């Protein structure tokens, strides 16, 4: 049941042939669905009556066929085109279209072919162990407002990091993990801390 | 008269000249789609025979058209509810919003929930949903999930969201606080989450007023709901285009099947009824095609927003005018009937300034470049600044990386480059 | 089921299989109250018929017609019938019926029908070509020929009384040159009250019950019901979107009934796989549990499914909410569908959450590329 | 050849109105295909048929 997709397309071609066949079947209001009785039984005046019933209702069926047929072409065609787009986008590239190529932040994509269609492998990278810190905007130090580079200030309670979004990776806060900009009384919720100058003891030694 | 394309701008280029714009606006753009339509069925032998025995035995002549019209009609049925699942069914938990509302300044209370209606939709909800508006064996098949279902779907989207940024698309929801979520929507686009902070007051009212705006539009004005109308009207008009077609006569007799039951006898009436069954089951096929074409212009709507759920609301996009014009900031979903409203949050740069240009500073017989943002100048001193808002750094060997000597740049400036 | 998809097995799921539609309980017949038997007599046994050039036109109203009475008179030599057949005419109805009179030589009885042509229906006796009547004529050249010169020849239904006059020596040695009697019926099936109607005897009058109805030749099923409608003194009958009669006046007392079309809906079937269980739930769609383990959705009457108060995800849908499932001993069992598990996210002004690790999923996309590329040859579908 | 994809919607339009036009031609089992010759050969009864 993985395939339902694949197997679903194949059921509605052969369910519309299978369909398509058994029209053969009907009368469409001719005296038999089979047209060597109507040439056998009727001479030729009274039989081209009974034919363009026979003739009217099979072509019906056949245009019936034919424009579901297009429809059906249409939706395997938008189909086909957004699995074109996405072996460009998730095979051949990285794609930061959210939910595009699987859900979690895409890595990698690998096509498999399948009957009638293409199955991609998206390999996606999900986080999965959450802590809770305590957070700040930026930090004050001598009256300046430090922001962070990349990344987050976070907390464990007793101490004040700066560590990447996606992965927790505690950096002790220094002027080179943040930046300044202007003074501390702008900014709904800075917190005090030290920001470390990693030049200040090479000076000081 | 001839229609006018726009109004004419000579853009002011020069080979040293930029403008850097000094100011934003937080623009809040609606975008409406559809997303379902009317899950109709028809009784094709009640259609076309209407419960007389005499038609009902002529019509199995044609074989399997009408099973195949059955078929048909409810495909396009079931396809509605997958429309509407694929659309707003992105959320994996119910997500709710918490008690006290300590958003930074931002005001979402008139896209959130309110616990007094009787279906718990948002205040711009009930406005898109107040702004939209047989026997013959036609009927209409309720949807799978009902309008108070999609309003606690649009809440469950909107309350990851404002909770936890694009987090909760890519696993579980990770709280984070609006004004620090914001930060990080404001670096997405190119602008220096300090922007942020230091004009969070003024990007607060913006956006608060803007959504403001929406009601006041939304309120007023009925032609915004256009498209989610106008698929309802070609719905109506389809089934009222398919009822008016039994009056017709098709050749025969009468256009009523009573008639010709009552007034002929079997070898004359079998003549007459079937000349109605021909026009009847081709009044079908007409409307079943166009239905057919109709439902696979709704799908590929129900597919748009389907993205545009996961690209702007579960994400931000990079996407140029897809998330609506100007840089995107974020999106929030509400429900319409038969369709979806995307708020898009957008970043519109706003009071330009300009400036004189230089791709590169000689110093020292060096060439250096910015490593992020644009050499600009007053008129007398050279800064460094970002792109899209106009903050001027003094230029120095941490704003600025080298690369060779002077000689080889067109167009390079002579100033000194501080170096700390 | 299994019969609706040609299939002994049937997968999990929805099927509508059936149309429910509740039957008419008894037969209803309205007719006017008068009893006159109609004049027929004194147009077919009239002394004299009129000439061609002249005829006469006798109004029948307020009257019953025994039509069979002229039907089955082996004299007759034709009885051709236009937009109503002969067997039919007693279970049917009219305002006024109008009978034509007159005489004619046995070879033109031909040029008296819809759209033909011919001296006598160019000139004195035309048909209109959407004529609704019969035309009846018999040999009298025992009767009529004596010649018999008295008789004489010259808009549809127009009296058009050296010019373009002629007239037959009707004699009983003439075979072409005999004379003919025809009476022309033309039948006024318009919507004022019937006065010419078959000797079909009235029923009582039967309300808020489904019934098989006939009013003044309108046959049809459905609830009559006492009705608000204002019909104009000159309307018997009100019309749907769809020409089908909405609403009747009864021919005998003069009050308005409504016309409903007697309940009906789709029969969807819920069923687990048969390779899982035989038993099924039916619900039978927009019907009240009324006219039909019985549970009231939005989407209808559901019957043999088990109402239950918890929630789980979709498995079968219903509609409105509702979807069913099959399970612990064993029921069929019908609930609102769970949307997910609810969260409050632990939201605050200054909790972030950071992940401290990680998982590399695979996840699996399947989509259609192409189709099998048929070929039909539609010359040997169409004719073999 | 470089405009093949805007030729080919030239085309298939074109196709379908010369289409749509040649079965004016064809008779569906009518005395003529042209109904001017049925209304000059047949009076109304046998014309409407
Ligand atoms: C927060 O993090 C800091 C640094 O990782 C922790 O401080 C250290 O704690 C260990 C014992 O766990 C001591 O041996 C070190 O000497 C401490 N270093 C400093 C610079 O103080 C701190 O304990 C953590 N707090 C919490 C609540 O987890
Ligand atoms: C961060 O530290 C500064 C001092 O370094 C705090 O400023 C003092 O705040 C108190 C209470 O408002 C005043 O009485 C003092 O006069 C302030 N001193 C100065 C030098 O401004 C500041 O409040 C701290 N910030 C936070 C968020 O706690
Ligand atoms: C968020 O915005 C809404 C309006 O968009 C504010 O709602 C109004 O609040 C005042 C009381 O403060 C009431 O008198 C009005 O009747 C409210 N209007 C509506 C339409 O409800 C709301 O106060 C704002 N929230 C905050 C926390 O300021
Ligand atoms: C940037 O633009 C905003 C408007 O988008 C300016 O804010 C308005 O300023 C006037 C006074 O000049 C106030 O009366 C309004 O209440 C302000 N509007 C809002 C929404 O707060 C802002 O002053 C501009 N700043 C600069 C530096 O140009
Ligand atoms: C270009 O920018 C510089 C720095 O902002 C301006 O120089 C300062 O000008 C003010 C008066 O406006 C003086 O008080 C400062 O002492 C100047 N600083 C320096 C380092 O010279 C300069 O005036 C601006 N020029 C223009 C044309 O706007
Ligand atoms: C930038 O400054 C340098 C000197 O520091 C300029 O170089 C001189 O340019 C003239 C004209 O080409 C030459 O005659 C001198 O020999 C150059 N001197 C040196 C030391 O190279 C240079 O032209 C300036 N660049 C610009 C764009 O004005
Ligand atoms: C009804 O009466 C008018 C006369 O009032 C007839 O009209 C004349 O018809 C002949 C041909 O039949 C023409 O030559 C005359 O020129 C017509 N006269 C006028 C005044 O129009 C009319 O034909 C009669 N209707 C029928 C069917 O006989
Ligand atoms: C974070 O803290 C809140 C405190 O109410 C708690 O509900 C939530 O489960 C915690 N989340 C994690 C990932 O520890
Ligand atoms: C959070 O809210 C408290 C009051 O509840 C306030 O004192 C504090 O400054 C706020 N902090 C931030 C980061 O907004
Ligand atoms: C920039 O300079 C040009 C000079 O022609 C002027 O037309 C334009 O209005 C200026 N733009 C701004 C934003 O000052
Ligand atoms: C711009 O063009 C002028 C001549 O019009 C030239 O002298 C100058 O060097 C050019 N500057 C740049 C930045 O290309
Ligand atoms: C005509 O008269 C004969 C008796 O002379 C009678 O049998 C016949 O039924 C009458 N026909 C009609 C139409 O009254
Ligand atoms: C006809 O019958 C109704 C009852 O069905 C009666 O009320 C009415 O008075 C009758 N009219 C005549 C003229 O007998
Ligand atoms: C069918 O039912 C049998 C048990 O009777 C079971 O073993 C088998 O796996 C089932 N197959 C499917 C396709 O459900
Ligand atoms: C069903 O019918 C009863 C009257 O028989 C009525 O009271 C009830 O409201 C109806 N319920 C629905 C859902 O139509
Ligand atoms: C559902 O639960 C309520 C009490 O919460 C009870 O009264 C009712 O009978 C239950 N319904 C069914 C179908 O078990």
């Amino acid at each position: 049941s993985a395939l339902g997709k694949l197997q679903d397309v194949v059921n509605q071609n052969a369910q519309a042939l299978n369909t398509l066949v058994k029209q053969l079947s009907s009368n469409f209001g001719a005296i038999s669905s089979v047209l060597n009785d109507i040439l056998s039984r009727l001479d030729k005046v009274e039989a081209e009556v009974q034919i363009d019933r026979l003739i009217t209702g099979r072509l019906q069926s056949l245009q019936t066929y034919v424009t579901q047929q297009l429809i059906r072409a249409a939706e395997i065609r938008a189909s086909a085109n957004l699995a074109a787009t996405k072996m460009s986008e998730c095979v051949l590239g990285q794609s930061k279209r959210v939910d595009f190529c699987g859900k979690g932040y895409h890595l990698m994509s690998f096509p498999q072919s399948a009957p009638h269609g293409v199955v991609f492998l998206h390999v996606t990278y999900v986080p999965a162990q959450e802590k809770n810190f305590t957070t700040a905007p930026a930090i004050c130090h001598d009256g300046k407002a430090h922001f962070p580079r990349e990344g987050v200030f976070v907390s464990n309670g007793t101490h004040w990091f700066v560590t990447q979004r996606n992965f927790y990776e505690p950096q002790i806060i220094t002027t080179d993990n943040t930046f300044v900009s202007g003074n501390c009384d702008v900014v709904i919720g800075i917190v005090n801390n030290t920001v470390y100058d990693p030049l200040q003891p090479e000076l000081d030694s | 008269y001839t229609m006018s394309l726009g109004a004419e701008n000579s853009v002011a280029y020069s080979n040293n000249s930029i403008a850097i714009p000094t100011n934003f606006t937080i623009s809040v753009t609606t975008e409406i789609l559809p997303v379902s339509m009317t899950k109709t069925s028809v009784d094709c032998t009640m259609y076309i025979c209407g419960d007389s025995t005499e038609c009902s035995n002529l019509l199995l002549q044609y074989g399997s058209f009408c099973t195949q019209l059955n078929r048909a009609l409810t495909g396009i049925a079931v396809e509605q509810d997958k429309n509407t699942q694929e659309v707003f069914a992105q959320v994996k938990q119910i997500y709710k919003t918490p008690p006290i509302k300590d958003f930074g300044g931002f005001n979402f209370s008139q896209i959130l929930p309110d616990p007094s209606k009787p279906s718990k939709r948002s205040f711009i909800e009930d406005l898109l949903f107040n702004k939209v508006t047989k026997f013959n064996g036609l009927t209409v098949l309720p949807p799978l999930l009902t309008d108070e279902m999609i309003a606690q779907y649009t809440s469950a989207l909107l309350a990851g969201t404002i909770t936890s940024g694009w987090t909760f698309g890519a696993g579980a929801a990770l709280q984070i606080p609006f004004a620090m979520q914001m930060a990080y929507r404001f670096n997405g686009i190119g602008v220096t989450q300090n922007v942020l902070y230091e004009n969070q007051k003024l990007i607060a009212n913006q956006f608060n007023s803007a959504i403001g705006k929406i009601q006041d539009s939304l309120s007023s004005t009925a032609s915004a709901l256009g498209k989610l109308q106008d698929v309802v009207n070609q719905n109506a008009q389809a089934l009222n285009t398919l009822v008016k077609q039994l009056s017709s006569n098709f050749g025969a007799i009468s256009s009523v099947l009573n008639d010709i039951l009552s007034r002929l006898d079997k070898v004359e009436a079998e003549v007459q009824i079937d000349r109605l069954i021909t026009g009847r089951l081709q009044s079908l096929q007409t409307y079943v095609t166009q239905q057919l074409i109709r439902a696979a212009e709704i799908r590929a709507s129900a597919n748009l927003a389907a993205t545009k759920m996961s690209e702007c609301v579960l994400g931000q996009s990079k996407r140029v005018d897809f998330c609506g014009k100007g840089y995107h900031l974020m999106s929030f979903p509400q429900s319409a009937p038969h369709g979806v409203v995307f708020l898009h949050v957008t970043y519109v740069p706003a009071q330009e300034k300009n400036f004189t240009t230089a791709p590169a500073i000689c110093h020292d017989g060096k060439a250096h470049f910015p490593r992020e943002g644009v050499f600009v100048s007053n008129g007398t001193h050279w800064f460094v600044t970002q792109r899209n808002f106009y903050e001027p750094q003094i230029i120095t060997t941490d704003n600025t990386f080298v690369s060779g000597n002077c000689d080889v740049v067109i167009g390079i400036v002579n100033n000194t480059v501080y170096d700390p | 089921t299994k019969c609706t998809l040609k299939s002994f097995t049937v997968e999990k799921g929805i099927y509508q299989t059936s149309n429910f539609r509740v039957q008419p309980t008894e037969s209803i017949v309205r007719f006017p109250n008068i009893t006159n038997l109609c004049p027929f007599g004194e147009v077919f046994n009239a002394t004299r018929f009129a000439s061609v050039y002249a005829w006469n036109r006798k109004r029948i109203s307020n009257c019953v017609a025994d039509y069979s009475v002229l039907y089955n008179s082996a004299s007759f030599s034709t009885f051709k019938c236009y937009g109503v057949s002969p067997t039919k005419l007693n279970d049917l109805c009219f305002t006024n019926v109008y009978a034509d009179s007159f005489v004619i030589r046995g070879d033109e009885v031909r040029q008296i029908a819809p759209g033909q042509t011919g001296k006598i229906a160019d000139y004195n006796y035309k048909l209109p070509d959407d004529f609704t009547g019969c035309v009846i004529a018999w040999n009298s050249n025992n009767l009529d020929s004596k010649g018999n010169y008295n008789y004489l020849y010259r808009k549809p239904f127009e009296r058009d009384i050296y010019f373009p006059l002629q007239s037959y020596g009707f004699q009983p040695t003439n075979v072409g040159y005999q004379p003919y009697r025809v009476v022309v019926l033309s039948f006024e099936l318009l919507h004022a009250p019937a006065t010419v109607c078959g000797p079909k005897k009235s029923t009582n009058l039967v309300k808020n019950k489904c019934v098989n109805f006939n009013f003044n030749g309108l046959t049809g099923t459905g609830v009559l019901t006492e009705s608000n409608k204002k019909f104009l003194p000159f309307q018997q009958f009100g019309r749907d979107i769809a020409d089908t009669t909405d609403a009747v006046r009864d021919p005998q007392t003069l009050e308005i009934l409504d016309i409903t079309p007697c309940s009906f809906g789709g029969v969807s079937v819920i069923t687990p796989g048969t390779n899982t269980s035989n038993q099924v739930a039916v619900l039978y769609q927009d019907v009240n549990c009324t006219e039909v383990n019985v549970f009231q959705t939005r989407a209808g009457c559901l019957i043999g499914a088990e109402h239950v108060n918890n929630s789980y995800e979709c498995d079968i849908p219903i509609g409105a909410g509702i979807c069913a499932s099959y399970q612990t001993s064993q029921s069929i069992i019908a609930y609102t569908m769970s949307l997910g598990a609810e969260n409050s996210v632990a939201y605050s002004n200054n909790s972030i959450a950071i992940p401290t690790n990680f998982t590399i999923s695979v996840t699996t996309e399947i989509l259609p590329v192409s189709m099998t590329k048929t070929s039909v040859d539609c010359t040997m579908y169409i004719c073999g």
